[PDB]
């Protein structure tokens, strides 16, 4: 009664149009209100296969989220390799809203009910809901600082785990806090306690697929420093937070050790807020002002990792944190979604 | 963990005949042709895809874990090695040798010449010289002793006269270590042997 | 048209650093990942490494992972893409051919690949080659051979000619093999008949055009 198509989907919000940040000003004149009741058409005996890797709607909000950051947050000098562009740079509140996807009529979303689907292959749950569920687009390298949880098993999400070129993603199960503060130089600050038990059961998904390996985890191999630092965006302005001592540890015999130079107990992470910008959006380098005077303080927590598996020959498999691609974090949302045709 | 081996690691063909080669492995194999001191050139992707401006006389067929690779109507302008790859990993591969006669090498010692040992230096020269296939074993004895680590073989390539190879192998020792010993052989095997050849010399 | 450009045969001394670039062109380079093998004579392929080329994200194999860095420049229109491989400390082994290659899809098959840079870890600067006879004391029928021997001398190529070039049949000059100390040494030997020595006189001619050196040398026993 139905098959799998491509259609231009439409963003549905839950935003309000009398905010001052960019968000809710961009999701009023963008997306249409919530429902807020969606039909949950659910039933079991019917199998669908999926794929994450090759989902037209990630690409979808991809575009919606470049408009935005584009007309949002404007720089002061755009550089696009033989011309520049010199326009006003005003500062401006800066916190994502939880966003939803829906399918015209005439086509439906296919959702996965499997909470322990990986990402590829078929499914034996299957329902239909116009929209999409509340996902909140935060743009971050190796970690994942908003997102959901499976309150099942730690899932692994990879386009092929023997593909090394292939960035692998980590659906964890618990959520790990994380404070980045800038005092009246900045740092972050993350409890050990809590990242050595996810490390720990991490661990033991990867050496699911990997059994003879000891895991390890090491710093990025090089490149920008919007890659190898953990790069994101807090109120409008772009911190670097140094990972070093993030990843820094080795897990073998079903317990993992941590070094990461835990001064206090606490992991800490020095960032720091530039102002010249490699851009995520469009290849150039974009140029910002100074940040803000007084305090810069965002809770977040993170529910999903971003690495990169070594290829090589020594029965000991290292991982080191990745991203660059922000359709990776929105591929982790939209993981259990697909577009398909009614007709 | 990707497992992959291919074989054979010698091969021989004349012109106009149909070769074929085998490569077990656990992922998206690739085929490639390598000429001497040059680049690897792509031919067959996906164990069977055919790589475009690639001469349609090369095929491979994929099943299981077994991999062919297929060379029918053979051409002087494909006499180079080839090897298969999966992913990261790639097997030295398989050398295509212009088929000739068995041939065994003749064989030749040389003592190091007086000038060298008046730098401290000795140097031994086993030659190889004129043989078919290329595969040869050299080891050399110093006193019914097997010597390892201390010597270096260079062959040279396949004539275009009579088809065959050369093969020169050095053993590099001090003066200091070749004024200890007497008798210096040269064991040298080969498929047109009855049996291992040594050819010595005495100071 | 898409071409994989690589830079000029490098001689760099142990423990110094080496650059090989590669300036890609021709296509939606961004696209595509870049991987970098190097060759060692015979042997196999080895797998130095692939790089992000929007990203800059380099992956190597634990081997290398701290002497080798993989890195990119972009140009003005991105029509040119220069990436560049360096390896810090360098060592007797890391001697080898480097392969610039495109990464076309996920089946990793490699369509386009580079000409190849020769590099050579070696410190000898620059000296001549040391001529030395090849001749068999005891005469056991051996029908006869004979040449001369090319020691340490850096760096390519020697020319080896017999007679002043007069004699070409059965020459057999092989191929210079690179020595533990950093000097080259090939040898060359000709097969003549038995009956010839003493009657016939045999002089091989050593050439070393880098250091200028050209050695006339006579063998018999
Ligand atoms: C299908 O999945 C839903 C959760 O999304 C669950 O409530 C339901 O029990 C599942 N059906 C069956 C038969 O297990
Ligand atoms: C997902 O499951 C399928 C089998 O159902 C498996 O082939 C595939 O490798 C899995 N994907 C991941 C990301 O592990
Ligand atoms: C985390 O996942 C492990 C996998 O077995 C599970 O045992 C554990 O209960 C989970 N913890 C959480 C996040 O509740
Ligand atoms: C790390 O976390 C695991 C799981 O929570 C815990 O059992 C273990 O004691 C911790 N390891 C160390 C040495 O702190
Ligand atoms: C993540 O979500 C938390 C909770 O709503 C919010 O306070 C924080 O600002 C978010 N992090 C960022 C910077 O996106
Ligand atoms: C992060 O900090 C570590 C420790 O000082 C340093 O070695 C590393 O270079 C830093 N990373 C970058 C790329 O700034
Ligand atoms: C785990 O490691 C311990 C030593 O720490 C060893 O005694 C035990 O055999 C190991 N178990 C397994 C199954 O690896
Ligand atoms: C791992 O962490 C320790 C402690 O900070 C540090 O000394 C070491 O250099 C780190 N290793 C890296 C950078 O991979
Ligand atoms: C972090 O996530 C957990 C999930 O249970 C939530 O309880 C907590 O409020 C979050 N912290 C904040 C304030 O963002
Ligand atoms: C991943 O790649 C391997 C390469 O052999 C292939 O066998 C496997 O089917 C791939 N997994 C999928 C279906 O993505
Ligand atoms: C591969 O070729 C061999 C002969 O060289 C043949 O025996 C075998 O059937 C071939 N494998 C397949 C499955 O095509």
């Amino acid at each position: 009664v139905w098959k799998e198509a491509k259609t231009t989907l439409f963003c549905a919000s839950d935003a309000k149009a009398y905010e001052k940040e960019v968000h809710n000003v961009w999701a009023t004149h963008a997306c249409v209100p919530t429902d807020p009741n969606p039909q949950e058409m659910v039933l079991a005996n019917v199998t669908e296969n999926f794929n994450m890797w090759k989902n037209d709607m990630v690409e979808q909000m991809h575009e919606d989220i470049i408009s935005l950051w584009d007309e949002s947050l404007k720089p002061c000098v755009k550089l696009t390799g033989g011309s520049a562009i010199t326009q006003a740079c005003p500062k401006v509140s800066f916190d994502p809203i939880p966003l939803h996807y829906c399918a015209p009529a005439g086509f439906a979303i296919l959702k996965c009910n499997n909470k322990t689907f990986n990402g590829t292959g078929p499914c034996r749950n299957v329902s239909t809901v116009q929209c999409t569920h509340g996902i909140k687009p935060v743009v971050s390298t190796q970690l994942l600082l908003n997102g959901s949880l499976a309150e099942e098993e730690i899932i692994i999400r990879s386009e092929n785990l023997t593909n090394n070129a292939k960035t692998i993603i980590v659906h964890l199960n618990e959520s790990v806090n994380i404070v980045c503060t800038r005092p009246n130089q900045a740092h972050c600050n993350i409890n050990e306690s809590k990242w050595n038990n996810t490390l720990q059961k991490v661990g033991e998904e990867l050496a699911k697929h990997f059994p003879s390996k000891t895991i390890k985890f090491e710093p990025s191999s090089g490149g920008d420093l919007e890659i190898t630092t953990h790069s994101f965006n807090c109120r409008g302005e772009f911190f670097y937070c140094n990972t070093s001592d993030l990843f820094n540890g080795t897990y073998r015999n079903g317990t993992y050790n941590h070094t990461g130079r835990s001064s206090n107990g606490t992991i800490t992470l020095q960032c720091k807020i530039k102002q010249i910008i490699n851009m995520w959006q469009e290849v150039g380098r974009a140029i910002y002002a100074p940040p803000i005077e007084g305090e810069i303080t965002c809770n977040s927590n993170i529910t999903g990792l971003l690495l990169l598996r070594d290829g090589g020959q020594n029965d000991t498999e290292t991982f080191r944190p990745g991203g660059g691609d922000m359709r990776d974090n929105w591929r982790s949302e939209l993981y259990k979604y697909k577009v398909v045709e009614i007709k | 963990d990707i497992q992959m081996t291919q074989s054979p690691s010698s091969l021989s063909a004349s012109v106009g005949d149909t070769v074929t080669i085998t490569c077990q492995a656990n992922g998206y194999l690739n085929w490639y042709q390598q000429r001497r001191g040059k680049a690897p050139k792509l031919l067959i992707y996906d164990g069977s895809k055919l790589e475009r401006g690639v001469p349609s006389r090369f095929s491979g067929r994929r099943w299981g874990q077994e991999y062919n690779l297929t060379i029918n109507n053979l051409q002087p302008e494909d006499i180079a090695t080839y090897f298969c790859q999966v992913y990261e990993f790639v097997v030295p591969g398989t050398r295509l040798d212009l088929k000739r006669t068995v041939a065994a090498p003749s064989v030749f010692i040389f003592p190091p010449s007086d000038e060298q040992l008046k730098s401290g230096t000795a140097s031994v020269v086993c030659l190889l010289n004129n043989f078919y296939p290329r595969e040869a074993k050299v080891q050399w004895k110093v006193d019914n002793a097997l010597q390892s680590g201390n010597s270096q073989e260079s062959v040279t390539e396949q004539d275009s006269k009579d088809s065959t190879y050369s093969l020169s192998s050095t053993l590099t020792l001090s003066k200091a270590d070749y004024e200890k010993h007497k008798v210096y052989a040269c064991e040298v095997t080969h498929q047109g042997l009855s049996s291992p050849v040594t050819k010595s010399f005495n100071r | 048209q898409v071409q994989l450009l690589q830079s000029g045969a490098a001689v760099t001394k142990p423990g110094a650093s080496v650059r090989v670039s590669c300036e890609a062109s021709g296509y939606n380079i961004r696209d595509y990942f870049i991987h970098w093998w190097r060759q060692a004579p015979g042997q196999g392929l080895q797998w130095v490494g692939w790089i992000n080329p929007k990203t800059g994200q380099p992956n190597n194999p634990r081997q290398f992972q701290g002497r080798v860095s993989l890195t990119r420049h972009a140009s003005w229109d991105f029509d040119t893409y220069s990436f560049y491989m360096d390896l810090k400390a360098l060592r007797s082994d890391d001697t080898a051919v480097y392969f610039c290659a495109r990464q076309r899809s996920d089946y990793w098959d490699f369509d386009v690949w580079g000409s190849g840079t020769q590099v050579t870890v070696s410190s000898a600067s620059t000296k001549g080659p040391s001529v030395f006879p090849l001749a068999p004391s005891s005469k056991s029928t051996s029908t006869a051979a004979l040449g001369c021997l090319v020691k340490d001398y850096f760096p390519e190529p020697v020319t080896v000619s017999w007679n002043s070039g007069a004699l070409t049949s059965g020459v057999h000059t092989f191929p210079a093999v690179l020595q533990s100390s950093g000097l080259y040494s090939l040898s060359s030997v000709v097969t003549v008949p038995s009956s010839s020595l003493g009657t016939q006189t045999y002089i091989c001619n050593v050439n070393h055009k880098p250091s200028n050196t050209k050695v006339d040398k006579k063998v018999e026993p």
